[PDB]
């Protein structure tokens, strides 16, 4: 447990209030060890946000604050503008590695448009590209709002990861989002089992699409 | 007051490696705890080393050990990265920053406290030895009162690939997928059009995929199942 | 009728303690302590640390206490010129480097660390409590 | 000849204060204070904040303190009844929410902050100096 995890996006609308946890160990928070939290503008460098668990730097505003307690720590925003959306890291040292760890980071959205769940499409392999002793699953994710999505893949009951590439989340001309998820297969792979699923989890609820090469 | 301005973009082939310097200007670099942080797209913020107050020993996460070096010249008030063996997964922006919480005034145990304030623009190395590749292009079938079907336009460089449906007279319902850049290098993409279950048994579909710079121009025939 | 310690102190036994209020060299956070009275803290044994390092566990900050040698081949020294204690804890950080003004030892986290006595942290001030 | 404060308190003015050893929710951080005769920090004056903003500037943990209130329509009142004193400080956090233990209001340096009184955090105890 040398790791500090956080949710992977958050949602408020302007002028609410949010909490984004940084959740760590007996290594770092723990430790002795204090939370930093970085700012990440679309297309920009990361910012220092907030050092020692709790302080801002020059030029960070009020409505920026945070806590330390036991082995997690929460950042705090209120009175959320559009400029603050942007993706938020946390920050310890573990003195189990004897280095800086950052958490996966969190993605902010503040709501400029209602929530809305994505449209997923999960195709199987075409029979020209097995022909090509190649295996290639589809899922396409659409029409999502805020932009952040998680997608997890299933072999009959068994997680897989390995072969998987999925896009980041890119703006469709109707100002929702689009993403998609590619996992590549052996034929013999493919063959092999009952059934793959294509599970995508937004706003925490999930959709699942399933294919199976016995079907018609 | 103290700034990082770091070496330009660099483009290198796989097994290569990259040395990307960050020059401080405002205060001596030998008084200063300087760290290494990445970013592949799409991904977080990794540490990859720095100066540690504990042992007074710069440290490498282990993740890289063997393939990261961090040097200083004292000199020019340069540090510099370098990295070996590089990989696709080595695709990223390389980032400079320090520790200026005491401005060279505090015991160096503040670092843990103060975090990391000052930050250079930052490097962009992409690894890549992808050449020119024409897509393969397979249907995507609909199946079991709307139907989804598409075209996969497979491993593919560089971009772009335009994909029309109908060589122009379907656009309702249509959505092209930005690609997906795999670990190969090379790209891929899906076209889906949704249309009425009702006009598969009577209306033909064709997406036209066009890669230019390997003159792949291909109609494929989106058939049901 | 006196009380063991002047307010804003901590009493524990025989000492009062009080954390200084910035941050300064090690030479400066000495002359503070002398100016209220008191030294810098002096750890004479196991009892004295865990007081300590239950007084600080609230506090991320490095806090000087009066211990100090020349150069890495001297002995630790208290101010008073009374050895370290050897039983007590191992000292971490710039163990190794010698510094024009000498290495001094501050505690954080409840860990012991030598550095350069000119670079700046908290301190801790102790002096005997009123007990006759 | 008594001492005003025990061992492992700070006395200040007509009072002792003590920062416990544990982290705990708001009610059994009550029960601590209460069997060292004692109770949860109450900020009086402008005195009073300026010493435990000073007291807890080392630390950027919260601390509980004896202020709470049942539900937002009710107002903010100290353990002993007695109303939040006016131009002392602002409390932030969530003031609006209903949580099934009430909310409680922390001190972290600078500033007070609301916060659901089953979360558990370090505490303030104070008790009248012997003098």
């Amino acid at each position: 447990q040398s790791v500090v995890t956080q949710p992977p996006s958050v949602s408020g609308a302007p002028g609410q209030r949010v909490t984004i946890s940084c959740t760590g160990s007996s290594s770092n928070i723990g430790a002795g060890y204090d939370v930093h939290w970085y700012q990440q503008l679309p297309g920009t460098a990361p910012k220092l946000l907030i050092y020692g668990n709790s302080n801002r730097p020059s030029g960070v505003p009020d409505r920026f604050s945070g806590s330390k307690s036991g082995t997690s720590a929460s950042l705090a925003i209120t009175g959320l503008q559009a400029e603050d959306e942007a993706d938020y890291y946390c920050q310890s040292y573990d003195s189990s590695l004897s280095g800086w760890v950052f958490g996966g980071g969190t993605k902010l959205t503040v709501l400029g448009q209602p929530k809305a769940a994505p449209s997923v499409t999960l195709f199987p392999p075409s029979s020209e590209e097995l022909q090509a002793n190649k295996a290639t699953l589809v899922c396409l994710i659409s029409d999502f709002y805020p932009g952040a999505v998680t997608v997890a893949w299933k072999a009959d009951s068994s997680p897989v990861k390995a072969g998987v590439e999925t896009t980041t989340p890119s703006k469709q001309s109707n100002n929702k989002y689009a993403a998609s998820s590619y996992l590549s297969l052996t034929p013999e792979q493919w063959k092999s089992h009952r059934s793959y699923s294509c599970q995508v989890t937004h706003e925490g609820s999930t959709v699942e699409k399933t294919v199976a090469p016995t079907e018609c | 007051q103290v700034q990082l301005v770091q070496s330009g973009a660099e483009v290198k082939k796989p097994g290569a490696s990259v040395k990307v310097s960050c020059k401080v200007s405002g205060y001596t670099l030998t008084e200063l705890s300087m760290h290494w942080v990445r970013q592949a797209p799409g991904k977080g913020l990794e540490w990859m080393g720095g100066f540690d107050p504990e042992d007074f020993k710069y440290h490498t996460h282990q993740k890289f050990q063997g393939r990261v070096t961090m040097t200083e010249d004292t000199s020019t008030d340069t540090a510099y990265m370098e990295l070996s063996s590089l990989r696709s997964e080595d695709t990223a922006v390389y980032y400079c920053a320090l520790v200026w919480g005491t401005q060279g005034k505090g015991v160096r145990g503040w670092d843990y406290y103060y975090g990391m304030d000052v930050w250079g623009q930052g490097t962009t190395v992409t690894v890549s030895s992808a050449s020119t590749k024409g897509p393969s292009v397979f249907p995507l079938a609909p199946s079991s009162g709307t139907a989804a079907l598409g075209c996969l336009v497979k491993d593919y460089f560089p971009e772009p690939v335009t994909v029309s449906w109908n060589s122009g007279a379907l656009t309702s319902g249509v959505h092209t997928f930005p690609a997906v850049l795999q670990s190969s290098g090379l790209y891929s993409l899906s076209s889906v059009v949704t249309v009425p279950s009702s006009s598969l048994g009577t209306q033909t579909y064709i997406c036209n995929v066009n890669h230019k710079p390997s003159n792949t121009k291909v109609d494929k025939r989106v058939e049901p199942k | 009728c006196s009380a063991p310690c002047p307010q804003d102190w901590i009493w524990h036994g025989e000492n009062c303690y009080l954390f200084s209020s910035g941050s300064f060299n090690w030479e400066k956070s000495q002359e503070k302590c002398l100016s209220l009275d008191a030294k810098l803290l002096k750890i004479n044994s196991t009892a004295d640390l865990d007081f300590i390092q239950q007084a600080i566990s609230y506090s991320s900050f490095p806090f000087w206490m009066g211990l100090s040698r020349r150069n890495p081949s001297y002995p630790w020294l208290w101010e008073d010129g009374s050895p370290l204690m050897p039983h007590l804890f191992r000292v971490r950080g710039a163990v190794s480097q010698t510094y024009p003004s000498g290495t001094c030892a501050y505690i954080q986290r409840g860990a012991v660390y030598a550095e350069n006595c000119i670079l700046a942290a908290f301190s801790i001030c102790q002096k005997k409590a009123n007990l006759r």
